[PDB]
RNA sequence: GUGAAAGCGUGGCCUAACGAUCCUUUAGACCUUCGGAAUUCGAAGCUAGAGGUGUCAGAAAAGUUACCACAGGGAUAACU
RNA sequence: CCCGUCUUGAAACACGGACCAAGGAGUCUGACAUGUGUGCGAGUCAACGGGCGAGUAAACCCGUAAGGCGUAAGGAAGCUGAUUGGUGGGAUCCCCCUGAGGGGUGCACCGCCGACCGACCUUGAUCUUCUGAGAAGGGUUCGAGUGUGAGCAUACCUGUCG
RNA sequence: GCGACCCCAGGUCAGGCGGGAUUACCCGCUGAGUUUAAGCAUAUCAAUAAGCGGAGGAAAAGAAACUUACAAGGAUUCCCCUAGUAACGGCGAGCGAACCGGGAACAGCCCAGCCUUAGAAUCGGGCGGCUCCGUCGUCCGAAUUGUAGUCUGGAGAAGCGUCCUCAGCGGCGGACCGGGCCCAAGUCCCCUGGAAGGGGGCGCCGGAGAGGGUGAGAGCCCCGUCGUGCCCGGACCCUGUCGCACCACGAGGCGCUGUCUACGAGUCGGGUUGUUUGGGAAUGCAGCCCAAAUCGGGCGGUGAAUUCCGUCCAAGGCUAAAU
């Protein structure tokens, strides 16, 4: 038979965060890239970065 | 058609702006005719004459009922502004054939 | 998000939230508007009055360019001039700014609001209320008309 | 229906699923466009990539007559000021709009100075490659005949400056308020005033 | 209006005797609009009434089926 | 006493159900609304498109008088268009005093009453191009108004409607 | 009776054209009801499905009988916006465009009519030749009830002089599209296992760690993958360069000139009927009736007369791109 409620493309796929929101997460990115702690929470292996 | 005000209100309104006459264009003259068109259209009105309707306006012409000659004409042409130009046809007509 | 859609946390109690006795039938009232004079008179003239009837003229073909007519307070005017030539009109009081409000896409100065104290000026627009013209006025300037 | 809420008008009576407009291809529609204008320039190499010169116009109406705007093409009469045969304009990239009107000499004398500013910096080779012709370059062919890209002419507003001015005592007595409303009020009188003027000399 | 006057009178001594939208029609305002600009007709608006919905918060509406059909109802008849 | 179900009332002499596996029902989308999270804020929004770019359907950049919503309302319309708060309670803070105390401070919010803009009505010294201007002075009228903005974008639940 | 022309007939006469198929998109016609309105008939569903036709890689539309009322825009198409707005609607349910503004693309043109009359200067067919998508010669036809030139309103004809512009093919290369071929690095040692492609150890390639195959998770076993190099072909368009040729008689451009200055009819328009549209004293379309004009005609979103003003030039035709 038919699927209940059948998918369609016209499905709301994409979404548009406004500039400043994203530039906003740009800016909080780079900046826990510079703190080691984080650095390491995130799984990388740093131990051996000079700095 | 006088030069803009400079206001936003009242008559002669709008931005000041030094006005000029179009320039002259081909399509100015249209409606007119050469010689030679009019020459034919009278020749083949001669040789054509009138319509049955444009008689019974010349007729009505003759006794003076202008006003029941206007309301024949544009009952068959249609609108006024045709309706009186075309009285106006058939009054030339008559006028210069009385004189002859 | 399906995860957070609370008929989720409805899944085996039978009804869906809809009841067992009123049941969740599929248009027991009749589509979108109907019966806004019937039996659903109560919430029109409750939460819709004026909604039934005819008023006014009609206008074929209104183009909204014709009425387009931006408007300016006096309280804002000051705000249009840049921050630099705020500084020249406090330095010489002999002269006054020219604020020509249609240059910022405005056509009539209304006059809610006051002007900053001891600074005329000098205001172009197409339009001016008269209290607009008088606070103008009051405080040393002039109005200019334009187009 | 029920509760307080705006009355609902959607659309959405007829076939709507059959008419559905999505837009899954409005990437691959950027990269064509971007292709065939890539392409174009190449073609039309060395010639500019923003196309014909287009003169200013005003915007229409009452709300946009402010602002000025690029137009379809030069007119007969402003081609003629700036001594362009028409048939030579378009093919030394000059639009041509033989329908435009010139109602005021200050739209007439912009587009005259704008052509006067393109033919000033326009470099044209010859049609064939040794003898050289009437309104052809010379030596101008390799020293700067590169290919410009964006606009070469923009059409752009010159907002001026605010300017400072003496309030004379004659600015100062003006009623602009009750100007206005003595211009509205002869304007939707103007008919009445010369009906009974007309009328008054029938009597006279 | 009435009474000398206080005062009384915004229908009937009090408790019933009546009617939206749209449309039509009338009255009123040296009123507004017909959007290229005018004049006069015509038309369209604004304010207050009238023409009616008695199923009276107001669809425009005759039967028959023993040839019958469907959704239901023990919310409801024809047994115990 | 057999579960599920409609019901005032089911173990019912009310209906479905012999048994098992697997499939099997509030979803997607448009509009709007309240609430909440986030960004910015009298602004806000990169949305058509352009410039590009992980050799790239992403990400990044672009609003020059663009546009939407907001920034001003009232009126059928012609049109006109906010003179910029008083008071009773009240959070917090300050001082005195150590009382269910007395002063100063008075945000948010609520009650009460003016003023201002507009429809309608009313009013008119003094002027004017004769129909407009407006010194003063108004109203048991009316408004989804003003009296130092709060919006815009976005995410999701819930609700109405197609 | 013999001839010319006209109309028509026959032909297995010589040489051509047409039908049918396909459905995603496209063009024309025809055309419902379920449904919604909590009933229902206008309405809505829908100018949709079904039905009947016709095309192409796109189709259709298209160079204003336009928008507008502004300081004006300027063929068509398309996107955003206009806007769920003006308007329409048992003014109920519902329905609903357009201009401006910002963008994608961009391209303009051809006829009919007065104008060879010292020459039908035009075209087809048969036959022949050549440098063969054509061209030349010759013959027979078409055509004066008009072929070709000139002209299309933006103009133009004619006259005058400024003395500005205009005449081909070929060789090579690039660009463009398609294909083919070669080309990196372990299968080293131990253990488990039917099998190492697994674990451990020791190495290597990497502009190639996309993907697949091979007896289990394979960059290095195999095909490929990255990046060059080499080779072959198709389009004849665009473009660079070289060689040869290069007659301005004529035509065009510019300037001036008294004069001339031809523009689409049972069509426009009007009445009426039906349908359709947001179009409302009537948006378009169609039937029937009436039936124009040439200093004129159409439009200017309220019917009508009068006075102005703005605007364009229908009743013939072609046309790439954005979609
Ligand atoms: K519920
Ligand atoms: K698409
Ligand atoms: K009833
Ligand atoms: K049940
Ligand atoms: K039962
Ligand atoms: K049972
Ligand atoms: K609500
Ligand atoms: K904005
Ligand atoms: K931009
Ligand atoms: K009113
Ligand atoms: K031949
Ligand atoms: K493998
Ligand atoms: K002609
Ligand atoms: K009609
Ligand atoms: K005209
Ligand atoms: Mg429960
Ligand atoms: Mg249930
Ligand atoms: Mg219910
Ligand atoms: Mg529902
Ligand atoms: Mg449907
Ligand atoms: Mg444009
Ligand atoms: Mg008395
Ligand atoms: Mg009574
Ligand atoms: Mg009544
Ligand atoms: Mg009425
Ligand atoms: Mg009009
Ligand atoms: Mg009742
Ligand atoms: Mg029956
Ligand atoms: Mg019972
Ligand atoms: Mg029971
Ligand atoms: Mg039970
Ligand atoms: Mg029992
Ligand atoms: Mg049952
Ligand atoms: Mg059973
Ligand atoms: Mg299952
Ligand atoms: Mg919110
Ligand atoms: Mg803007
Ligand atoms: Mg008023
Ligand atoms: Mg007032
Ligand atoms: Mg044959
Ligand atoms: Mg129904
Ligand atoms: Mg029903
Ligand atoms: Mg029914
Ligand atoms: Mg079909
Ligand atoms: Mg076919
Ligand atoms: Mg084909
Ligand atoms: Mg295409
Ligand atoms: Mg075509
Ligand atoms: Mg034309
Ligand atoms: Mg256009
Ligand atoms: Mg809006
Ligand atoms: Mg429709
Ligand atoms: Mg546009
Ligand atoms: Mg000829
Ligand atoms: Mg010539
Ligand atoms: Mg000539
Ligand atoms: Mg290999
Ligand atoms: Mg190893
Ligand atoms: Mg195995
Ligand atoms: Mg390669
Ligand atoms: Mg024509
Ligand atoms: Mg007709
Ligand atoms: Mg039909
Ligand atoms: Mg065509």
């Amino acid at each position: 038979g038919r699927m209940f409620a059948p998918t369609q493309t016209w499905r709301r796929w994409h979404r548009k965060i406004p500039v400043n929101q994203k530039r906003y997460a740009v800016a909080s990115a780079i900046a826990a890239s510079s703190v080691p702690s984080l650095v390491l929470a995130r799984g990388h292996r740093i131990e051996s970065v000079p700095e | 058609k006088q030069p803009n005000t400079g206001i936003s209100v009242g008559l002669n309104k709008g931005h000041v702006v030094t006005k000029k006459e179009l320039a002259p264009r081909p399509s100015d003259r249209k409606g007119k005719t050469s010689k030679r068109i009019h020459f034919v259209r009278s020749l083949i009105r001669e040789v054509a004459g009138f319509a049955p309707y444009e008689k019974r306006i010349t007729e009505l012409l003759k006794v003076g009922k202008d006003k029941r000659a206007l309301k024949v004409a544009k009952r068959k042409l249609g609108t006024h502004k045709r309706a009186k130009k075309k009285r106006e046809e058939m009054s030339s007509v008559l006028r210069k054939m009385r004189a002859t | 998000t399906t995860r957070f859609k609370k008929n989720r946390k409805k899944r085996g109690h039978v009804s869906a939230g809809h009841g067992r006795i009123g049941k969740h039938r599929k248009h027991p009232g009749g589509r979108g508007n109907a019966g806004g004079m019937h039996h659903h008179r109560i919430l029109f003239d409750k939460y819709h009055p004026g909604y039934f009837g005819k008023v006014g003229m009609r206008y074929f073909h209104k183009l909204r360019n014709k009425f387009y007519c931006p408007t300016v307070n006096i309280d804002t005017l000051w705000s249009l001039v840049p921050q630099e030539v705020k500084d020249k009109a406090a330095a010489n009081k002999g002269t006054a700014p020219l604020i020509d409000v249609t240059q910022f896409g405005y056509f009539k100065v209304l006059g809610k609001g006051v002007l900053p104290t001891g600074q005329p000026v000098v205001v172009k627009a197409k339009l001016i209320s008269k209290n607009a013209e008088k606070k103008i006025k009051e405080n040393g300037g002039a109005v200019v008309l334009t187009a | 229906m029920k509760h307080n809420n705006v009355i609902p008008n959607g659309h959405f009576k007829k076939h709507w699923q059959n008419y559905v407009r999505t837009w899954f291809n409005q990437p691959a529609r950027k990269t064509r466009r971007r292709a065939a204008r890539q392409k174009k320039a190449a073609t039309i190499f060395p010639r500019p990539t923003a196309g014909s010169l287009r003169p200013i116009v005003h915007g229409q109406t009452l709300k946009y007559n402010m602002k000025v705007r690029a137009g379809r093409g030069f007119s007969l009469e402003e081609l003629k000021a700036a001594g362009i045969p028409k048939k030579l304009a378009p093919t030394i990239g000059i639009a041509v709009d033989h329908r435009r009107r010139n109602r005021s000499l200050e739209g007439l004398q912009t587009n005259v100075q704008r052509l006067k500013t393109y033919k000033a910096k326009l470099v044209i080779f010859p049609r064939r490659a040794k003898k050289v012709k009437a309104g052809d370059s010379s030596a101008e062919e390799l020293a700067n005949a590169t290919q410009v890209q964006g606009p070469y002419l923009p059409i752009v507003r010159d907002q001026p400056a605010i300017e400072l001015v003496k309030i004379t005592d004659e600015m100062k007595s003006f009623k602009a308020y009750g100007k206005l409303r003595i211009e509205r009020t002869n304007a939707r009188h103007f008919g009445a005033r010369l009906k009974r003027a007309a009328e008054a000399e029938k009597e006279e």
